[PDB]
């Protein structure tokens, strides 16, 4: 009975530590995935705008050639 | 504070832009010298949104004036409230655009854009917490249409996570016969679809029809049209300029109004058009096609979202009841798959002259009628490949014209798609 | 010991917090400067009001509270308002840019920039406690900060304080005073994320509070001020057992043991009476039986739903004022035989009763009549699920078209988080169905 008493108190401690552990890990992975996603969306947006800048160059370059 | 940076490009851009500043300056009680002489503390509560506070208790509009010719900005400097603008914020060239979109967006405009960005950057760096940008311009002319849309792309490149808002004046043969305007409009819409968060469609066709058929003034002037535009611009910015709970900033407005990124072109409305009106009268008129600043019948489509703004001392109980009554008796015209898509604001402070007024902001699928009108005028010329030497000579090819056309055609079909969508 | 720390998040949470702490001060005789003449022990004490108020050497009584918003304008009103001397500057935390009615911004983009600072300030409060009991968290469902930042905070609090109890006061959205079309999104998202981290949550339906103000107080168009003062009376009744002491008093943790049969079934329905104007309370003494009877009138509920069409798993009566057990028991006997009160077969049918002797107080210029006695009923009913169903339906209507979803995806979220949150709400609805079914 003494041993069972030790197991119960230890089990209560473990499940509390595990709850803290799981919540910590889930939050860390969510933050990281969200960071990657949002930066990926910004990168895509900027890249599209970069393409417009390049296109504008080909336009002006195409003008002086035609002259 | 959450500052907004205002940019006005081209003749139409600076014209309606200056009227805007004249009107709201009066509402916030600031004179042409930048001094405040108001009667309510509500006037200065959020004045930092549009104004910078210089020493000596001076209020300077956070505004940037742009054009490829010096003429337009001269009349602005000479006009009332002309001296209130920051002298260094006047950025203009000498060449001009000459109703050529290609010159504004690729040639002349590109050579002046860096000078404009420098000013935008100076203003933006001085902001406690920048909201975003609002641009006034026309889609018919070359500078506002061409360089205006170029400025949007450039600003968005340096401020990717800020809100980009425009007041776009749509061309109409009833007002201007420049002929190449359908081209400049389509090329512009092609840009606006991709790079703006929210655009107020100010339709010159609607403005003329209101002045002629409603206000009963034959041979209307640009003063008459811009009177409606300034009244509209005042209304749609009321929630940004005064203490409020609903749509108090640009991003919250966009989140309530834009369910899909490309569908961000709004139909603005105003009542009454000029005894005072009752709330039932204000409400019914604002949802009326004759009160729309865009030539589109809302009963030819369905509302995705709506923002209503009542101004003046009135019963909020009456407002709530009437707004509910409008949605109930017109449920067919509101998409069922967006619950509670109509939001209402009430500001105690009325506009000048009126005891009370209402401003309408609708994201209606019926806006496709405006684009269809432009598209038909576009294809009427482009199928002939007429007048294309203005643009090809600047380095453009037919490829861009086609893509701009089809993208605008896509936008139209996308409205029809969500118009035809159902819950079951 | 047994301190409680209150956390007020976003506009709704902050403004409701203003109402509660003002009401607390009046109930305990605490002045706006924080002084309390009746408190003879200076610098500290073990009194019941000390669960919510700490004390300085200068005799100031300070709320064990933190206010947090992603924008400044709402909390600035607190900083320069009537009770500005009550709060230490570091208890009031503000950013510059809000969540713009976007859960994603509140939980991620904007929230992550200020979360550590908030946790540091909370830690300072906790270090002053000799026996911290738990947290009371006030927030809206619909707001970007109320939804998004609350979820982040609750998750972080579980990590830093383990299973230390966390109670919620959550403002459920209503069209009469809503400010965003995406509130059903924000509501499902925060409910999913928070469900594992909250031990007990009291939902307040704004539409329910709105109707009660119009009907019972005859207010044509209720403001937040009207709603909040009513909500404060209900919150006060719920925490009265923690802040006062009496021979017939029963702690809130006592009711909580009865109110939460399973971890996920922790959403009590609150009902409060009497709500009545001064004009109508005059010459109108409302007895124990009358206010108790009103608790079973659905129109007096904090959430719109029909308990008469569900099953009870628990029923608690929180009385305050001139109330004796004799009259309470008599009133309960009548109600049992004349009301539609059906219990599940696996729980006892008795009503948990607690009585606090100190009568209700009202704020000056308020709408509520000052009454000799009041009661708050806390019931655990399956009908509360109806509130989930209504939100879930609005969620489904918009999500089937992916409307407004790009606003969330743009801030780094994935559609999988939407479907995952919605699935959890589906399971919650099923859970509430199953607990109601009779035993085999
Ligand atoms: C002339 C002038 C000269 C000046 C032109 C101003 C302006 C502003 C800028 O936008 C462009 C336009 O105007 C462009 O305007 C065009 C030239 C390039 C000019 O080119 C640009 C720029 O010039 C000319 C017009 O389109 C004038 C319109 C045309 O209706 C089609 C005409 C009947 C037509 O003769 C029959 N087929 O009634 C006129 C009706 C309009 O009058 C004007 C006033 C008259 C007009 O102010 C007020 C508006 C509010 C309106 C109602
Ligand atoms: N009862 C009550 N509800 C409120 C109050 N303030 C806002 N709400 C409700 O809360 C919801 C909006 O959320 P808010 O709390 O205002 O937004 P927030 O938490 O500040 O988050 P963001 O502003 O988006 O960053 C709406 O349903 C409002 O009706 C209030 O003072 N009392
Ligand atoms: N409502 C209104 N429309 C204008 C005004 N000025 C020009 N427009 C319209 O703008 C179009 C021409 O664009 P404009 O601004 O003149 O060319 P830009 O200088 O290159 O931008 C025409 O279709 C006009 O009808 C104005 O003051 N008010
Ligand atoms: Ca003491
Ligand atoms: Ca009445
Ligand atoms: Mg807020």
């Amino acid at each position: 009975k003494r041993e069972h008493e030790r197991e119960v108190i230890q089990k209560a401690i473990e499940e509390n530590n595990n709850f803290i552990k799981m919540a910590k890990e889930k939050l860390a992975q969510k933050m990281e995935s969200n960071k990657e996603n949002r930066e990926a969306h910004l990168a895509a947006m900027l890249e599209r705008l970069q393409e417009k800048d390049k296109h504008a160059e080909e336009v002006r370059k195409n003008k002086e050639l035609k002259e | 504070m959450r500052e907004i940076v205002h940019i006005q490009a081209g003749q139409c851009g600076n014209q309606i832009g200056a009227k805007f500043w004249e009107v709201i300056s009066d509402e916030h009680g600031i004179d042409p010298t930048g001094s405040y002489h108001g009667d309510s503390d509500l006037q200065l509560e959020r004045i930092n949104v549009y104004y910078n506070e210089a020493t000596g208790n001076k209020y300077v509009p956070r505004a940037i004036l742009v054009d490829l010719e010096p003429g337009t900005m001269d009349s602005v400097r000479s006009g009332p409230f002309g001296q209130i603008f920051r002298p260094d914020n006047f950025v203009f060239g000498q060449s001009g655009a000459g109703n050529n979109w290609a010159k504004g967006h690729y040639t002349e405009g590109a050579e002046l854009v860096d000078s404009v960005l420098d000013v935008v950057r100076k203003e933006s760096e001085s902001c406690d917490c920048l909201q975003g940008f609002q641009l006034t311009h026309s889609l018919g002319g070359g500078t506002g249409s061409g360089m205006g849309t170029l400025l949007i792309s450039k600003i968005r490149e340096e401020y990717p996570d800020r809100i980009m808002n425009t007041f776009s004046v749509m061309p109409s043969p009833k007002v201007s016969d420049t002929v190449v305007e359908p081209y400049n409009a389509t090329l512009s819409v092609h840009q606006l679809v991709e790079n703006t968060d929210e655009t107020y469609c100010i339709d010159n066709e609607a403005l003329y029809d209101i002045c002629f058929r409603t206000l009963k003034l034959t041979t209307p002037t640009y003063g008459d049209l811009n009177h409606l535009v300034s009244a509209t611009m005042s209304g749609v910015t009321t929630c940004l300029r005064f203490p409020g709970q609903l749509n108090a900033d640009l991003r919250k407005l966009a989140v309530n109004m834009v369910p899909f990124p490309r569908l961000h072109f709004f139909m603005p409305g105003f009542a009454p058009l000029t005894r005072a009106l009752t709330v039932p009268e204000l409400t019914q008129q604002m949802f009326d096609s004759k009160n729309m600043m865009a030539a589109c019948d809302p009963r030819h489509g369905r509302y995705l979202t709506v923002a209503a703004i009542f101004r003046g001392r009135m019963s909020m109980k009456e407002v709530d009841e009437q707004m509910l009554n409008v949605q109930n008796k017109n449920s067919s015209y509101f998409v069922e798959w967006i619950p509670n898509n109509v939001k209402t604001a009430v500001c105690d402070i009325p506009p000048r002259g009126l005891k009370m007024s209402a401003t309408f902001i609708g994201n209606s699928t019926a806006i496709q009628e405006l684009f269809k009108r432009i598209s038909e005028q576009f294809t009427a010329m482009f199928r002939r490949k007429a007048f294309l030497h203005w643009y090809t000579g600047e380095g453009m090819d037919e490829m861009e014209f086609t893509e701009a056309e089809s993208n605008m055609n896509d936008l139209v079909s996308e409205y029809q798609q969500y118009q035809d969508a159902t819950a079951d | 010991m047994r301190e409680c720390i209150s956390i007020h998040v976003g506009q709704a949470g902050v403004q409701i917090g203003n109402a509660c702490w003002e009401l607390y001060c009046l109930e305990h005789g605490i002045q706006p400067d924080g002084q309390m003449p009746s408190d003879k022990t200076i610098g500290g004490g073990d009194d019941s009001f000390n669960t919510f108020f700490s004390e300085t050497g200068a005799g100031k009584h300070v709320p064990r509270a933190v206010f947090v918003d992603l924008e400044p304008t709402v909390i600035d009103e607190v900083r320069t308002g009537t009770y500005r001397q009550l709060f230490h500057p570091e208890q009031l935390i503000t950013g510059k840019e809000d969540a713009a009615n976007n859960y994603a911004r509140g939980h991620y983009t904007i929230g992550k920039e200020i979360i550590d600072l908030v946790l540091d300030r909370i830690r300072k409060l906790a270090d002053q406690c000799t026996g911290l009991q738990g947290f009371l968290v006030f927030h809206s469902f619909g707001g970007g900060t109320g939804s998004g930042f609350t979820s982040l905070l609750m998750e972080r609090l579980s990590v830093d304080y383990g299973k230390k109890s966390k109670l919620e006061f959550s403002i459920y959205p209503a069209p009469q005073v809503s400010t965003a079309v995406v509130e059903p999104y924000n509501s499902i998202l925060t409910t999913h994320t928070t469900l594992e981290h909250s031990d007990c949550a009291f939902m307040v339906d704004n539409e329910a509070i709105y109707d009660i103000c119009r009907r019972n107080l005859d207010i044509e168009r209720p403001t937040y001020t009207n709603l909040n003062r009513l909500i404060s009376q209900i919150v006060s009744s719920i925490t009265a057992s923690l802040r006062f002491d009496g021979a017939l008093n029963v702690d809130l943790t006592e009711f909580q043991t009865n109110l939460v049969p399973y971890p996920r079934i922790h959403f009590p329905l609150a009902t409060y009476a009497p709500v009545i104007s001064a004009e109508k309370a005059y010459h109108e003494q409302l007895s124990v039986a009358e206010i108790t009877n009103a608790c079973f009138e659905p129109a007096n509920q904090m959430v719109k739903c029909d308990p008469r069409h569900g099953k009870y798993m628990a029923c608690c009566l929180l009385y305050r004022g001139d109330v004796v057990p004799k009259d309470v028991n008599a009133a309960i006997a009548t109600i049992k035989t004349k009301r539609s009160i059906q219990f599940v077969d696996w729980c006892p049918t008795g009503f948990k009763v607690g009585i606090n002797y100190q009568p209700p107080t009202v704020v000056p210029g308020g709408d509520l009549a000052k009454v000799q006695r009041a009661v708050c009923m806390l019931s655990n009913t399956t009908a509360i699920a109806e509130a989930w169903a209504r939100l879930d339906h609005k969620f489904d209507l918009m999500y089937a078209k992916r409307a407004f979803v790009h606003w969330y995806v743009g801030e780094g979220m994935e559609e999988g988080e939407f479907s995952e949150a919605r699935e959890d709400m589906a399971a919650l609805e099923k859970d509430y169905e199953e607990v109601g079914v009779d035993s085999v």
